[PDB]
């Protein structure tokens, strides 16, 4: 008996040599393996197939091999492969994936992915699962902004701040002692994991490692502070004995030195350049040569992204209020205006294409929008296409390699920089359950499902008074997982290895999962996934060129993008 | 007015319907969620109006067309589900493919 | 009559900044090819190695500009600015690294920027 | 080098001598000193002076004389005075007014206000900044009451009640050790400031005092329980001896006695008279003699401030729902009918202007509004100057001794009247950090950031999803210091010295930070700061005419007000 | 706009009136809580116009009649309060009996 | 619809200049929430129908003048921002001196 394909994509979701389009762009994807047994492939509900005796296996305990929660036929794109699967979680891990069922009548079924009286279901045929995302320049400004996040798929928010406080509106610090354990306090109520960046900021050691050992999980060396040859380089000296990574807004006033004197600074140490474009700060006009060294972890912010008609006319005012800067002083406006620049955003977009800028983020709430992170990061994807064409790399006309290329930005490739790739940022056994369901239609835009830690957290569900849950208003809310004291088991506290040897957990009382920051220091540029190119970048000081192998890197701007009026209200 | 929390919610769908409604009259293609609040908020005022289930069920098909609505909207909806108090009570209504 | 609210009215006079402290005017060149702008309060000698002036006239002192204002040097710009004196301890650390305590060790400050390239010592 | 007074304000916020208008209303305050070093100015941002081996000390540890936080070049306003200073807060208590910086290079830092690596930065300039409302006639009835207190700068709740329970939704009363356990456990979800009042009733000592030894910090009488002599007189035997504050609502109906009854119950002891005036309760219809005593603190509550066109209108409907009356019982309406009374709410206007009321409170859901406490004090305030004049101690045409008058009546007059005034109440160095920042436009209506415990708390701010947090919709919103156990940090509970020492806190769980009510019986209205005036008040039965000094007490009601049509959305 | 607590919850008030106004003039019979939106949003906005309170007490009685209601809508509502901003602050409007 | 938070709350500005627009029409002056409404939601209706940001800056100033709202509300208003979805996306549009 067979099945023609139209017909098994609509039951099972598709299968090998299948493509599917990315919401409202011109990608798409290709299923490149798909891990069933045609015949044996897992589902749930009245008649189907994970039922007692059936799919679902009677006999075993949860210990001996059994889930806690299977999603059924998941179309998983990641750095790792864009292929068909069921992914198997237990204890709040990704402990399979593969095929998931009962051994006594279904061939193939992966060893440990037993469905069994312990397991619950997740249907994910015709959806697209992802990583959650993982956003390294957050400002806590607004607790308001962690749902924004959730809602377009980011699932951990490292940064700083205390709130609505000038320091944390311009920069992602929590400072000192004191305020890092308020907010390590404050993260046991907010639904996402959470990492805490410290001032790296000083001229002695002891200021700036105390922070490290009150909590932080790294560092920001940020200009509104003073982003001095010394500042970087006892940040860096910290963060090389501590373990964690620092993060560099640069002097872009040139103040106390030019690029090169930050870079002589830095040194050959690891760092991760924020906003290497350079509108969200650094050297001007030249910041983003950055991008081009081996010791560098290049991540852009999002209003850049990409290149638009627009882009260029919304800066001004929104740089001037983020670094509280005032109108009426002409030095404050050049410092501005010397920030902008058509030249570098083109650029940019091209560096992203061509795997020279590694990393996507927010800049949330300074300079960045919490909940287009992913948007953008498809976007940029899509324009680039059309612009740029087909990657040579491609096959099939699938655009997989550009897929992969981009996923990588916001998933494994900030958690790689952070340190924290051992617990998160990809669909990998023996990481976090952190996991995203898209419906296609809506891919990179607005999540269906998103999943911490084993357990839904948020939702595009609707009404809560109705017969189901499908009907009117289907809205972004807060599931079970962010309830009661699940919200501790569903998310993670990332930390330094030292706060976390010292008993800071304890002290403070801190019942989140607790995640250690490690193996930051031994890393580069080539171990940025899909996103590891090495080149001499030259910016044009007049006239603002961006040359790479003696060819300038330009694009025009688009006047529509996909993945925005079709889907938002306002 | 002892609002409970779907007259709360569903307020919503209204005041989307009407910001959808304000668009279409100045001569926009609407997009999804404008698509859905419109035809969403035809349902909940039709049971108030005392029509029936079956009645909404078919006339939810012919409250916007394809040139209404923006490229592919009529395929990103499948059907619109609401609930609203009928003469009779609660009731779910499901239109399917609202928009040929 | 007409309401502003919230608003000001302010006293007659001015206010005048770093009032009893001596000010010295010195040339400054920006040699290099990207703009350099200079706070208000930052150790004048420890200033960016490319904008050329005598880096003794800038040794225990700073802009003598209203607190968070800035200088602003183009490529190639050589304008005159007007110093103050630093107050309390008049001791500096960090920054570039060339004075990490008293201003007033002024032959050691004056090493380090040229060992390190500090354009304009003797 | 010299600046303009125009230009220098609008940098750096108002110096000495310049005066700024108070919302809409024709108050002005002046600014009587300022601590800075002109010059020297602390300011925060791209290019300012808060920045390492400038402004920003880089070699101090945050032990070392450095703050978690400093608000600069803040416009404070307090019984202390009206001046300029930079504001110093660690470990979430303010410790220096004054001059914060970097002595290495800044002239007069005053020596704990190091901005170092550990400190945060608040930009207070163009803005006034009060001490946290001190609220004493809290009725606990509906939750959402608190982010409408917040809303309007208050920062303490102290009063009773179970929620909308009929006896609480007439008196602030919680009655008893269980009630009390459960709304003490109630409050460490409450993001405000908290103390419980128990029920002043009974005839015998233990059942009242066993509410103190349970964690109520004060207690209630009030005549819908039966303000009588006898439950008078226990509570304030009880009151005596734990150190705690006493509230009273009188015998309206002169049931049991007349005023001179009820004083000679309370013999010399001290007790705080809620809503002196009678509208909001007691002795018909000469209570509001209560404030010429010298053991009496007297306060009132809201509706009746200051008097308009609409207030006596609105009463008696009030009046009857709260406290459980009915419309067809001629003696229900007689009462409340005797207790509204334009001559004695005129007279409450004056009484004010002229030091003989002390306080103001809300009766928040009980005949009063839970965000119009500070809202009304600065309407009567300017009532009173457009009908009175300037009062004759003003100088320099300012309103400061009026503006100092009158801010004392909602800051530390209520912390004197109930025991916190070492925690809570004004702006002063050894406090607790609550802290109010007011864009002067908004004196009075809208808070722009409430600051508990030095982390902020509540914020009038706009878009969660933008770029920056300015954009619409701004609105009043919960921050980080609401959040996880951030919220056990950010507030206190104010309990009895004998709760205390029992170990209550530990027993019932409590994580708040917990306060001590005490030096409660050792004050008198000498204590109440700039309203400390005691006189014969007569009230004549026949007409209500107040008199005071052989003067009758009268002034008009007026049609409109500040601080109203301007600003309200309804 | 620095809107606080109330002024949020009572743009609910002010757009259920707008609903029930639009049922009204498609000719319906309006039930409880929408009898209730349209009085309570008319002394809001009475409120806004500067009317006195002691107007807008007499005012709201003649608002809706009973032939604009369902049966037994009148007896079901005892009363009216609302809080708005008048000229001279804030102040409670009581209507008692508001539909004969 | 899949509504997001800021669609959520957005819909509170449409819903505040709907207020404000009645308001005007009565014969008020406007005051400072309602103003702001106004031109915020025409802001972001801008965006839906297709304007740059660089032509929203511009109109943005002509939609209230001084005679539309009460004494020194202009003055209070020292610029509006708002964000919404233009075809190419998110962006910012911020309005200096709307009011002259
Ligand atoms: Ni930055
Ligand atoms: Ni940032
Ligand atoms: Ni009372
Ligand atoms: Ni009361």
């Amino acid at each position: 008996m067979k099945i023609n394909r139209q017909q098994y994509a609509e039951s099972y979701g598709p299968t090998v040599g299948d493509q599917v389009r990315l919401a409202d762009t011109d990608l798409w994807i290709e299923v490149e393996k798909d891990y069933t047994t045609y015949g044996d492939e897992a589902n749930f509900g009245g008649g189907k197939v994970l039922r007692e005796g059936m799919g679902e296996n009677g006999t075993y305990t949860r210990t001996e091999n059994v889930l806690d929660l299977l999603l059924t036929n998941a179309l998983i794109l990641d750095y790792t492969g864009i292929y068909k699967a069921d992914i198997g979680v237990k204890d709040g891990y990704i402990v399979g994936i593969g095929k998931g069922g009962n051994p006594d009548i279904m061939d193939g079924v992966t060893p440990n992915m037993i469905v069994g009286t312990a397991t619950e279901v997740i249907a994910a045929e015709g959806k697209i699962v992802t990583a959650g995302g993982i956003d390294t320049h957050v400002h806590f400004i607004n607790p308001d902004q962690v749902d924004v996040a959730l809602a377009n798929g980011i699932t951990t928010l490292f940064g700083g701040g205390t709130g609505p406080a000038e320091g944390s509106k311009a920069t992602t610090v929590t400072p000192g002692p004191w305020n890092i354990e308020k907010m390590l306090k404050s993260t046991e109520g907010l639904p996402i994991n959470v990492g805490i960046l410290g001032k790296g900021h000083g001229s002695s050691i002891a200021p700036i490692m105390e922070q490290i050992d009150a909590g932080a999980a790294g560092l920001k060396i940020h200009e509104d502070w003073g982003a001095t040859p010394a500042s970087i380089d006892r940040s860096l000296t910290v963060a090389d004995e501590a373990d964690v990574q620092v993060a560099i807004h640069s002097d872009t006033l040139n103040e106390a030195g030019f690029l090169e004197d930050t870079l002589r600074a830095i040194n050959g140490r690891v760092i991760h350049s924020f906003h290497v474009e350079g509108a969200g700060g650094g050297h001007a006009p030249d910041i983003m040569a950055m991008a081009g060294h081996p010791n560098v972890l290049p991540s852009s912010t999002n209003p850049t992204r990409p290149f638009t008609v627009n882009t260029i006319d919304e800066h001004l005012d929104m740089l001037m209020v983020c670094h509280h800067l005032k109108q009426n002083i002409p030095e404050d406006v050049a410092f501005a205006d010397s920030r902008i620049r058509p030249e570098t955003i083109a650029a940019e977009d091209i560096l992203h294409d061509l795997g020279i800028i590694s990393m996507m983020s927010t800049d949330a709430l300074a300079m960045g929008r919490a909940g287009e992170m992913v948007l953008r990061t498809w976007q940029t994807a899509d324009k680039m296409k059309k612009q740029r064409g087909p990657l040579a790399e491609e096959k099939n006309g699938s655009d997989n390699f550009r897929a992969k290329r981009y996923v990588s930005k916001y998933t494994i490739n900030p958690a790689i920089a952070q340190g924290i790739a051992h617990e998160v940022g990809s669909i990998e056994e023996g990481k976090f359950a952190d996991l995203v369901l898209w419906e296609p239609k809506f891919f990179g835009v607005k999540a269906d499902r998103v999943i911490k830690g084993g357990i839904i957290a948020y939702a595009q569900i609707g009404d809560p008074s109705a017969s189901i849950p499908t009907p009117q208003p289907v809205m972004g809310r807060r599931m079970y997982g962010t309830v009661g004291d699940l919200i501790h088991d569903t998310n993670i506290t990332f930390m330094s290895k030292s706060s976390i040897q010292q008993g800071v957990p304890a002290k403070l009382g801190l019942k989140r999962r607790i995640g250690t920051v490690k193996n930051c220091r031994n890393i580069g540029k080539k171990d940025m996934k899909w996103n590891d190119v090495t080149t001499d970048i030259d910016i044009n000081p007049e006239t603002y060129e961006v040359k790479v192998d003696g060819e300038v890197l330009t694009c025009e701007p688009v006047k529509e993008l996909p993945m925005a009026q079709r889907y938002f209200l306002f | 007015m002892h609002l409970n929390p779907a007259e709360k919610e569903k307020l919503q769908i209204f005041l989307a319907s009407e910001l959808a409604l304000k668009r279409k009259a100045r001569g926009l293609k609407l997009n999804y969620p404008e698509a859905v609040a419109i035809i969403t908020s035809f349902i909940m005022e039709g049971a108030r109006d005392g029509k029936t289930v079956a009645m909404l069920m078919e006339e939810g098909k012919h409250v916007l067309t394809r040139d209404d609505v923006m490229e592919g909207v009529p395929e990103m909806i499948d059907d619109i589900q609401a609930e609203a108090t009928f003469p009779d009570g609660t009731k779910l209504v499901t239109v399917h493919n609202p928009i040929s | 009559n007409y309401i502003v609210p919230g608003e000001y009215r302010v006293a007659e006079g001015e206010i005048e900044i770093n009032a009893g402290r001596e000010k010295t005017t010195i040339r400054v060149s920006n040699t290099g090819d990207r703009p350099i702008q200079v706070g208000s309060h930052i150790h004048f000698v420890e200033v960016n190695k490319e904008l050329l002036f005598d880096r003794a006239e800038g040794i225990g002192r700073r802009l003598n500009i209203p607190s968070g204002t800035a200088a602003r040097f183009e490529p190639g710009e050589e304008m005159e600015v007007e110093l103050t004196e630093l107050g309390g301890n008049r001791e500096v650390f960090g920054i570039s690294d060339l004075t990490n305590g008293s201003v007033d060790n002024k032959e050691l400050i004056l090493q380090r920027a040229k060992e390190l390239g500090y354009k304009g010592v003797e």
